[PDB]
C-alpha cells in the first residue's frame, strides 16, 4: 500500500510533508489526519493520495485514492475491493 | 427567431375579438331567485342582458383555505371540454352557509372559519373577504366574455387561414374570458416558460403573455411570446398576504397584466379559445400555504432516483458505440465524475425507435452491461412521432388498433418528418397510453437493460409542416374532441405514459426518470423538464435563473438548462462560468449541436480543467443536501430552488431580485454572470443575521450589499447562520459508490449559538420508502454547546453502513474537552482542531452510525 518501508513499530508515524504529527494508531483508521494524505495510503479517506496496487504482471502503477472499495476493479490484482465485497480475479498476463 | 411563424393577438381571432371589450358595466347579471344551496356546492343562473343567454355558475369551498368556481352553458348544443387527469383526486368540500341576505347581494360563509364570499346580482360580481379585509374581486371591471354556441353553419368567427394553412372551425367561436382584481398587491409571478424576468411586467403597451405549447426555434429573451411549456398558475405576493390563481383550461391562453373597487393595484385577465370557466382561488395566507394548497390540488413532485442528481453528459454526434467507450474512458482517466451518458436521434435505425440499427450499434445490451460495469447509465431519445413503414411494426400495430390522431376528413394525420413521413398517435386515448407503457418491456424493447432510460423530445407535438410548428386545430382526437381542446395535455400524456412504462418494466419496484420538454400543470409527478434549446450567450446565462425560479414556483422543482448552450459554441470563459452556474442547479447536463465542436471537460485548457473538476467535485459533495431538498419537495411541495422573498416575505428589496437564489433555507447562491467581472454585489437579508462564505468562512452581518471580488475559480455561495448541511467529502466516479460513504456535517451557528438541519437517506433507486417504510430521516440540533441527533419521522427504519466521520462548527470558541455520548456505552473523548483566525472547529472521527442517535458535548 505504501511500497516503501516506513515502519510504524518504534517511532510514531510523524509525517512526510513535515507539518503535522500523529501516532501510529491513527494510520489506516479511515480518517485523513494529514493534508498530504500519507496517513491513509491503502484507504479512500484521503481526497488526495494514491494506492500502489501490487501485482506480478506488467503494470506496476498508482491509482487515485477514490478507486478503493468502489465496486469496480481498477488494478490487475483484485486488491482495491478487499473490503467492498466485489470479488475479482487477476488478469496479470 | 422568426416571428412570422407565430401569431400575435391581431392574427389570433379570439384574442382580437376578446380584447376589443373595453372595461365598463357588465351585461351579465345573477338571478337570485334561481339560487340553490346544497351541502356539495352552490348553483346559480346568470343571464346576458342583451342576447339573453343563460349560464350556470357553480361555486365550491375546498378545505385548507381554497375555493373553486365554474361557469358553463345551461343548454349547450354539445358538452364542452373539462380537463381530466390533472387533479390527482377530488378535493374535499367545505360547507357553505348563507350568512346574510340582501336584495342585490348575498354573502355566504366559507366554512367554520373567517373567510366569506359576497355575490352581487346587478352586475354579477364575486368578492372574497378575510373577515372584513378584501382579498380579490371577480368580474370587477366587467370583462367577462362567454361566446355561446352559435348556429351549426364577420371575419375571424369561422374558418380562418394561416400563412399557407387553412384552419377550419366547424363549431364556430367559443371563446371564454374573465378578469380578476387584487387590491393592495403589486407583484405577480407565475405563467412559466417565458424567456422573461422573474417579475411579470405590464402588458398594456404590448402583446399579452401567451400560454401555448410550441416549438420555438432559436428563441430570444424578454418577450411575452409562448414557449415549449405552459402552466396557468399565478402568484400574487404582498408583505402581509399571498394569493394564488389557477386557470384550469387546456386551450390557447392569453393573459393580460395591468396596474390600477375602482383602485385595484394589479389586474389580471385570462382569455381562452374554448372550454368552460374553471378557476381555483388559493387564499393563502402564506407562500408556503399556497404552495401546499397547489400541491394538494395537482400533486407533488415525484422523488427522483439518486443517479439523476449528478452530472449528465450529452452530445449530438455520438456516431459509434466506441465513442461512448471513449467518453467513459476520458471521464475515468482525467478523474472527472459522471453518471449518465446520453444518446441523440442518431442511435435509432433511421428514426425508427424501440430498436437499434445493427450497423450503428452492433450489440446494445452488451454495451449497456459494459457501462454498468463502471456503474453508469445510458439514456435514449423517444419521440412521440413514428415513421410510416410497412416493416416498422409500430405503425402497423397502431394502425390496426386505430390509435391515431384523425385529420379533418377522418383520415390519418401523416405530417411528414425529414425521413420519409411520420404519424402521430392519439395520446389522449387511455388505451394508447396503456399500449405505449406496455411497449417499454424488456422483451419488447430490444437491447434493454435496467441502466437504460428514456427522455422525451418534441412532445408538444412539433409538426415540421403545419400551422406554426404544431398540429392543426381541427384534428379530431379520442372522445370526439378537437385538437384545440387538448393541445396543452399532449405533453403531459406523453410524459405520464413514458413514466408508467419505465416504472412498469421493472414490476413497479424501480424509480423511473423521464425528462420531457413540453408539460402542463401536474407534470411534476411524472419527472423533470428543461428550458428547451438555448444558445451560448451571457444573456442566456443571466436569464437561466428566472426561468427555473418561475418553473419551481409552480411545483416543477427539478428545473435546469443545457450546459454550454445549444447554438453558437461558447468561449472557454463562458463555458467555465456556465459550468459553475449549473453546478448549483437541480438539473445539470451539457449539450451541443452538429455545427458545434467537441466541448468536454478533458478537452478544455489545462487551467480551466482544474476549475471544471472543482465545480464537479462541489456538485458531487452536496449530494445528500440535494437529496434531502428533493425529498422535502416531494413530501411538501415547497420548491428546492426558491427566490429570496419566499424566506423573507417582508423585505421589499428582495421582491425584484433574480441575480441570486436560495437552495432551500441554508445556501444563498449568487453566481458570476459577467465576462471578466472583477467582483459581484450580493444582497444579504435578515434582521440580525449572519452568513458565512464557503471558501474563507468570513462572517457577514445582514442586511447589506457586500461587494466581493471574484476570480475565474470563484463561486459565491453563503451558508446561513444557524443551519446544518451534510456532505460527502470523498469524490467517487459516480454516485453509487458514494451511497455507502461517510458523512461530514457542517454547522453554521446563529448569533445565539443554535443550528438545525435534516438528512434523508435511502437506497436511492426503489419505492421501498413507501411500501415497507424503509427510509432514514434524521434531525440534527445544536443548542447551547450540545449537538444532538434524533429521528424526524419515527416510523422510518433503514439499515445503512454510513457513519459520521467529521464535524465542522463555524463560529465557536475553542473547547477544553469534547466528549461523545451514546446509548448504553461509556463516553469517550474526541480530538479536535481549532483555527483562531477564522473561528472554525473540527471534531475528528465521531465514528458513530447515522441511524443511531447520540449527543456531542463541548466544554
Ligand atoms: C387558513 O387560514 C387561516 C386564517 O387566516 C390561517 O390561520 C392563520 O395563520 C396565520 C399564520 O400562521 C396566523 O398569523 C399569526 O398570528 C400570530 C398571532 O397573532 C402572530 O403572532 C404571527 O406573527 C408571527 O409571525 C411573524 C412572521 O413569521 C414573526 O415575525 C413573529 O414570530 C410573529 O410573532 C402570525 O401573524 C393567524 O393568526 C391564523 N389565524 C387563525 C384564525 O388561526 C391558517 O394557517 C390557514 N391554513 C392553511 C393551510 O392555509
Ligand atoms: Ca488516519
Ligand atoms: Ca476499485
Amino acid at each position: 500500500l505504501t511500497n516503501h518501508h516506513f515502519y510504524d513499530e518504534s517511532k510514531p508515524f510523524t509525517c512526510l510533508d513535515g507539518s503535522a504529527t500523529i501516532p501510529f494508531d491513527q494510520v489506516n483508521d479511515d480518517y485523513c489526519d494529514c493534508k498530504d494524505g500519507s496517513d491513509e495510503p491503502g484507504t479512500a479517506a484521503c481526497p488526495n493520495g494514491s494506492f500502489h496496487c501490487t501485482n506480478t504482471g506488467y503494470k506496476p502503477l498508482y491509482i487515485p485514492s477514490n478507486r478503493v472499495n468502489d465496486g469496480v476493479c481498477d488494478c490487475c490484482d483484485g486488491t482495491d475491493e478487499y473490503n467492498s465485497g466485489v470479488i475479482c480475479e487477476n488478469t496479470c498476463k | 427567431v422568426d416571428r412570422s411563424n407565430f401569431k400575435t393577438c391581431e392574427e389570433s381571432s379570439f384574442c382580437k375579438r376578446q380584447r376589443s371589450i373595453r372595461p365598463g358595466l357588465s351585461p351579465y347579471r345573477a338571478l337570485l331567485d334561481s339560487l340553490q344551496l346544497g351541502p356539495d356546492s352552490l348553483t346559480v343562473h346568470l343571464i346576458h342582458e342583451v342576447t339573453k343567454v343563460l349560464l350556470v355558475l357553480e361555486l365550491q369551498g375546498l378545505q385548507k383555505n381554497m375555493t373553486r368556481f365554474r361557469i358553463d352553458e345551461l343548454e349547450p348544443r354539445r358538452p364542452r371540454y373539462r380537463v381530466p387527469d390533472v387533479l390527482v383526486a377530488d378535493p374535499p368540500i367545505a360547507r357553505l352557509s348563507v350568512s346574510g341576505r340582501d336584495e342585490n347581494s348575498v354573502e355566504l360563509t366559507m366554512a367554520e372559519g373567517p373567510y366569506k364570499i359576497i355575490l352581487t346580482a346587478r352586475p354579477f360580481r364575486l368578492d372574497l373577504l378575510e373577515d372584513r379585509s378584501l382579498l380579490l374581486s371577480v368580474n370587477a371591471r366587467g370583462l367577462l366574455e362567454f361566446e355561446h354556441q352559435r348556429a351549426p353553419r364577420e371575419p375571424g368567427a369561422w374558418e380562418e387561414t394561416f400563412k399557407t394553412h387553412s384552419d377550419s372551425k366547424p363549431y364556430g367561436p367559443m371563446s371564454v374570458g374573465l378578469d380578476f382584481s387584487l387590491p393592495g398587491m403589486e407583484h405577480v409571478y407565475g405563467i412559466p416558460e417565458h424567456a422573461d424576468n422573474l417579475r411579470l411586467k405590464v402588458t398594456e403597451g404590448g402583446e399579452p403573455y401567451r400560454l401555448y405549447n410550441l416549438d420555438v426555434f432559436q428563441y430570444e429573451l424578454y418577450n411575452p411570446m409562448a414557449l415549449y411549456g405552459s402552466v396557468p398558475v399565478l402568484l400574487a405576493h404582498n408583505p402581509h398576504r399571498d394569493l394564488g390563481i389557477f386557470w384550469l383550461n387546456a386551450a390557447e391562453t392569453w393573459v393580460d397584466i395591468s396596474s390600477n373597487g375602482e383602485t385595484p393595484q394589479t389586474d389580471v385577465r385570462w382569455m381562452s379559445e374554448t372550454g368552460i370557466i374553471d378557476v381555483f382561488l388559493l387564499l393563502g395566507p402564506s407562500i408556503s400555504d399556497v404552495f401546499r394548497q397547489y400541491a394538494s390540488l395537482t400533486g407533488t413532485q415525484a422523488l427522483p432516483p439518486l443517479f439523476s442528481l449528478g452530472y449528465h453528459q450529452s452530445r449530438w454526434n455520438y456516431r459509434d458505440e466506441a465513442d461512448v467507450l471513449e467518453v467513459d474512458q476520458g471521464f475515468d482517466d482525467h478523474n472527472l465524475p459522471c453518471d449518465v451518458i446520453w444518446l441523440d436521434i442518431e442511435h435509432a435505425d433511421g428514426k425508427r425507435y424501440f430498436t437499434w440499427d445493427p450497423s450503428r450499434f452492433p450489440q446494445p445490451r452488451t454495451m449497456l452491461e459494459r457501462l454498468a460495469s463502471k456503474r453508469r447509465k445510458l439514456v435514449a431519445i423517444v419521440d412521440p412521432h413514428i415513421k410510416v413503414d410497412s416493416g416498422y411494426r409500430v405503425h402497423e400495430e397502431l394502425r390496426n388498433l386505430g390509435l391515431y390522431v384523425k385529420t379533418r376528413d377522418g383520415s390519418d394525420y401523416e405530417g411528414w418528418c425529414w425521413p420519409g413521413s411520420a404519424g402521430y398517435p392519439d395520446f389522449t386515448n387511455p388505451t394508447m397510453r396503456a399500449w405505449w407503457a406496455n411497449m417499454f418491456s424488456y422483451d419488447n424493447y430490444e437491447g434493454s437493460a435496467p441502466n437504460l432510460f428514456v427522455w422525451n423530445d418534441m412532445n408538444e407535438p412539433s409538426v415540421f409542416n403545419g400551422p406554426e410548428v404544431t398540429m392543426l386545430k381541427d384534428a379530431q382526437h379520442y372522445g370526439g374532441w378537437e385538437h384545440r381542446d387538448v393541445h396543452n395535455i399532449y405533453g403531459l400524456y406523453v410524459h405520464m405514459a413514458t413514466a408508467d412504462g419505465l416504472r412498469q418494466r421493472s414490476g413497479g419496484m424501480e424509480r423511473p426518470f423521464v425528462l420531457a420538454r413540453a408539460f402542463f400543470a401536474g407534470s411534476q409527478r411524472f419527472g423533470a423538464v428543461w428550458t428547451g434549446d438555448n444558445t451560448a450567450e451571457w444573456d442566456h446565462l443571466k436569464i437561466s435563473i428566472p426561468m427555473c425560479l418561475s418553473l419551481g414556483l409552480v411545483g416543477l422543482s427539478f428545473c435546469g438548462a443545457d450546459v454550454g448552450g445549444f447554438f453558437k459554441n461558447p468561449e472557454p470563459e463562458l463555458l467555465v462560468r456556465w459550468y459553475q452556474m449549473g453546478a448549483y442547479q437541480p438539473f445539470f447536463r451539457a449539450h451541443a449541436h452538429l455545427d458545434t465542436g467537441r466541448r468536454e471537460p478533458w478537452l478544455l485548457p489545462s487551467q480551466h480543467n482544474d476549475i471544471i473538476r472543482d465545480a464537479l467535485g462541489q456538485r458531487y459533495s452536496l449530494l445528500p443536501f440535494w437529496y434531502t431538498l428533493l425529498y422535502q419537495a416531494h413530501r411538501e411541495g415547497i420548491p428546492v430552488m426558491r427566490p429570496l422573498w419566499v424566506q423573507y416575505p417582508q423585505d421589499v428589496t428582495t421582491f425584484n431580485i433574480d441575480d441570486q437564489y436560495l437552495l432551500g433555507d441554508a445556501l444563498l447562491v449568487h453566481p458570476v454572470s459577467d465576462s471578466g467581472a472583477h467582483g459581484v454585489q450580493v444582497y444579504l437579508p435578515g434582521q440580525g443575521e449572519v452568513w458565512y462564505d464557503i471558501q474563507s468562512y468570513q462572517k457577514h452581518h445582514g442586511p447589506q450589499t457586500l461587494y466581493l471580488p471574484v476570480t475565474l475559480s470563484s463561486i459565491p455561495v453563503f451558508q446561513r447562520g444557524g443551519t446544518i448541511v451534510p456532505r460527502w467529502m470523498r469524490v467517487r466516479r459516480s454516485s453509487e459508490c458514494m451511497k455507502d460513504d461517510p458523512i461530514t456535517l457542517f454547522v453554521a451557528l446563529s448569533p445565539q449559538g443554535t443550528a438545525q438541519g435534516e438528512l434523508f437517506l435511502d437506497d436511492g433507486h426503489t419505492f421501498n420508502y413507501q411500501t415497507r417504510q424503509e427510509f432514514l430521516l434524521r434531525r440534527f440540533s445544536f443548542s447551547g454547546n450540545t449537538l444532538v441527533s434524533s429521528s424526524a419521522d419515527p416510523e422510518g427504519h433503514f439499515e445503512t453502513p454510513i457513519w459520521i466521520e467529521r464535524v465542522v462548527i463555524i463560529g465557536a470558541g475553542k473547547p477544553a474537552a469534547v466528549v461523545l455520548q451514546t446509548k448504553g456505552s461509556p463516553e469517550s473523548r474526541l480530538s479536535f482542531q481549532h483555527d483562531p483566525e477564522t473561528s472554525v472547529l473540527v471534531l475528528r472521527k465521531p465514528g458513530i452510525n447515522v441511524a443511531s442517535d447520540w449527543s456531542i458535548h463541548l466544554r
